[PDB]
């Protein structure tokens, strides 16, 4: 179950990746 | 075109605990990662179910952890500490340090007691759960009707007990004590029920380490945030 | 990207009855169930539906419940209460003190008559509603041309009447009395058809127990909230 | 989460004839049927298509409902009413009465004549609608050369005329005179083509009912409010 | 055509019930 | 019938569960 | 249930060339139909692509329409109009009056000049645009040597011309004449390439007719509203 | 290509017939 | 019909970085084509991987760029410049020009050093990077330790080096020097690790050209804005 | 991905043409 506190229908606007953090993981000049 | 829209009564409220977002500032930002980093624990529960370790007082108010025992007849012994999940005991305690920033619990509690005494040694003792009803038992045997096992101190250092939830409410308070007001309850005794003996060569005298923890039966919900302390 | 609003004239207020929602605090909140108690009841309806007791007066304005009766000849008879939902009868009744916190109603009322007199005994009612038009009738006689019943005392301890829906409005004012205005309607009378008779060794006197009810027929609709009270 | 919005430039403003809803406060209220009343008229048209009755002058100014005719020649005759949906005679009437609360007209007018004479009388009369561009007729003759229908007083007792809508303009202006503009437009007159004979036993003198109504081609569009009166 | 002055392309919010007017037609104890 | 007063056709943004109150019937260390 | 909005920072502006809709007040309002109306012009280049006509100067500064000839010897001639779509010839023309209610113009201009000398005439006209980069011909040897054609009066009346857009930018300002800044350009020049000839028994001089258009190239685009006048 | 000004995706929320102007081509008493 | 909305508690802010677009004013406007324009850079990274010159000084402060060396023996060497991407080298350099404009940097770092003395010279480089942990090398010995790399002067011009990315964090912090805190990381230095040789006819003396660039390797991200200067 | 500072899930309600620059590339008298 979801997120925490964080419960509307309508979910995010923006963009994941703009509301919270991205999250990872480990032209020429010519001759 | 405008969609006409109702602008209802609150119009310009904050809410603290409101369950929906608000504007970034900062975006298309990558966070560093982790990977690497094991040890992340997801529910609090699974924290409050560690034993951590309830102090038992002597003069000087200088309590210490260990329920201590000998040669012979208690008292209306060896202790008691009653089951008030907000106790003076159990408060510092994990459970019951995360047991308060949440306002009901429900579930099965457990006590486990680990004897440090000499291996040379050989005691017994009773062990009780008593409802709140009638009163605090005066005497092991007053005791003894209410929910208990009897101890055999051997190999086996440690054992476990585990007071039940005897509640009405399917939930109980997890302690604020504007008086003592009928929902709580518990007390747990503890005596011999054969002295603590041992041989030539051994200690009279004898202390026993004190560890609460909550079961596979314990539940808190309604966060809230106690009572503003700042110690010693 | 913004939605253009045209913000309407109304935009800071409050609607007390307002058919929608508002903003959460504490969610996710999971609550004590219920489960084991048997006893609800949904609809209001299903209540002014069980008599309540018609307090019936006597010289003390000490109403009391019995409307009471004997050896002979009425009068103008045993009694005499009017149908207007609002009286001094009916109002503390369930029915009446429920049908109050309703604007309007409908349909078929019943009044209930219990005989509490010896068993030895015997008498025989005639009961009627006369609707609004020509005046309180002042003799059984006058009354009889109405909808009503010759109560035949016997086994069979009580009576069950129900004075209908005699309305050009398909409904009718639950009862507010800046005057009495047009809408209200009724009045139930009830005189002996021959005198309450009785042998040797049995009394003289004989109280019998009042109690109303909304049929299977009634309906109260409009919610609203009286007249501020407080009591003796 | 927040969808931003952009908020118009009007944003606490009250429409009066704003085509949209607002918010409720008493709902799931179930209103009082009707179901036995027949006599529903959906459309305004469908009202201002019954004569009414046009108020024909004599000094007392005690305008009364008659055009009235005698043994023989007018004059410039026996009325003369002008075509201007506003004049003295057709306001009153309905159709008049409700094209008034209404900006804009077209399509064509009635005008019946009912003849109220005696019997054994007879009589023929030329009637006509004349269009502005030239002036009043003054004369049957100058009359004639315009839409008309000589009418047989005979059996049958009323006559159907109609003035047609002859007019530049799709629409024109139901009335508000702050001066006669260029848009308004008719006269209807009427006079005898032959006297009105009698013989013997018989009144001279006769009065004929006068009705304005809205044809099978009348359309009224504009909803407006007109002028404050207060009668008489 | 449509109801009067009221022309919007949503229509309304609320609830027929709750805006205009409904508009018709003419436990136990146990023993 | 509906709820009790409460007749929007939009119902609930937010998650019932946030709105009103659910309602129900009755890692390691290692070694 | 409301749905939380973020208001943004704008919240109370009115943009006047917003593209988007506002609130009615008078609806299902039909209106008075066309039908019969030809002669509806959707785009406005499709006009100023008709000539008008640009005045050409003489002593009393009374410019008149014709570019005027004779007998022999320009001059520097016959006239010299620069194509800086703002001159002073162009002003007042659509094509100039239209291509200024707009920022920017490209494409090819087009420039006819239509004889209205005696039909026993003849004459022989060079004509030239000459783009900036040196400076403004001072002789049709100067001239030649730019985009011209040699006119041969004759049977056909008029001839046509047109400047091309020999323009590095791919559009240029409809002129705002804050100072001649490199964008604008042309001049347009014409002088006669033989004399124009007459035999016995005609006119020496005579005038010939000027009107400017904009080809099946030209383009304005940006409305803009300029310059506030109030003429003479 | 679209009206003049007036660019929203959001086209109308009245009516046609009620934000600009229609636009046109040319019971019983009983006996 | 309104829909009802809660106006959040923000309501009236303006967000600088606030990703989401805003209202127009002139719409269905055509902007002048490019077409013939190459040379377009999308991202910025593809810059700061460009050589431009790091300035190596004396005395009168007046850096100029060239390792500069001979006949023999350092010293502790020819140069020596930390990797601090803020250092004083570096600055003025687009990498550590553009890596400012931005909050954090990862990834590989590249020297290029290109020799500029005689071809009938000769010279043979020892080159390293020395990570933070004990101190700034005082001898060739003490440096070889570490990532270095023996240039051998001859034919071919440049060597290029590149310093990697010895971090304990997955990102370091751009430079700004609030005090050197336990990220920054880094000295590269250079000496000859046998002389520069020449024969008769040339020049003792020689200067070599410092250009640094960012690998195959290099991140920066968090735009950001620095540190007002105005220069000179 | 996405132009730049610029992530909402809804995009654009005016129209393109309308809020940045369209972009490009090089009746009758009769007689």
């Amino acid at each position: 179950n979801e997120s925490g506190n964080e419960g509307v229908i309508i979910n995010n606007f923006y963009s994941n990746q703009y509301q919270n953090s991205i999250d990872l993981s480990a032209l020429s000049n010519l001759l | 075109s405008p969609i006409p829209v109702t602008v209802r009564e609150h119009k310009g409220c904050f809410y603290s605990t409101n369950p929906d977002t608000t504007v970034p500032i900062y975006g298309k930002t990558i966070s560093t990662p982790s990977d690497y980093m094991c040890g992340e624990f997801s529910d609090l529960l699974e924290l409050c179910k560690l034993p951590t370790f309830l102090g038992n007082p002597n003069t000087n108010n200088k309590r210490y952890p260990y329920f201590s025992a000998t040669n012979s007849v208690p008292a209306t012994s060896m202790v008691d500490y009653q089951v008030a999940l907000s106790c003076s005991c159990m408060a510092n305690s994990m459970l019951a340090a995360v047991a308060r920033n949440f306002n009901q619990y429900r579930g099965s509690l457990n006590f486990l007691f680990v004897f440090t005494g000499a291996a040379m040694v050989k005691g017994k003792f009773l062990i009780a759960y008593t409802p709140p009803g009638a009163g605090k038992p005066t005497t092991r045997d007053q005791a003894m009707q209410s929910t208990y096992a009897i101890w055999d101190l051997g190999l086996n250092s440690s054992f476990n007990f585990t007071a039940p939830f005897i509640s009405p409410t399917h939930y109980r308070q997890t302690s604020y004590t504007s008086p003592t007001i009928t929902s709580v309850d518990g007390w747990v005794t503890v005596w011999q029920l054969t002295p603590l003996t041992y041989p030539s060569g051994t200690p009279t005298n004898s202390d026993i380490l004190t560890l609460v923890s909550a079961g596979d039966d314990f539940t808190l919900r309604m966060p809230i945030s106690p009572t503003k302390w700042v110690p010693q």
